[PDB]
């Protein structure tokens, strides 16, 4: 129903966003992603 | 009175909104451990070949 759908395009969007970064695997295997590197926009949850 | 939830339509969607996520969870929760199931069961077949 509502939610449903809204889990469907929540997911959507995340894995675009997501699909965006540039950080390769091994990259993020020893260093921890920095904050600075998403927009606020996708913290605080508005999305 | 009793502990047996308010008939206030105020709060039945608060629990339709708790219905479709706890039986979301319960769902995934199953579908990931059959699939853990599966998985260990192809590495311990491939052990023996």
């Amino acid at each position: 129903s509502n939610t449903e759908e809204l889990i469907q395009n929540s997911i959507g969007f995340l894995q675009k966003t997501f699909k965006a970064l540039p950080v390769s695997f091994d990259s993020i295997r020893h260093e921890p992603l920095p904050s600075s590197m998403l927009h606020a926009s996708v913290l605080n949850f508005e999305w | 009175d009793s502990k047996i939830e308010k008939l206030t339509e105020q709060n039945i969607s608060q629990l339709k909104e708790s219905a479709h996520l706890r039986f979301l969870d319960l769902q995934s929760s199953i579908d990931t451990k059959k699939v853990a199931d599966e998985n260990w069961e192809t590495c311990q077949q491939e052990t023996l070949a």
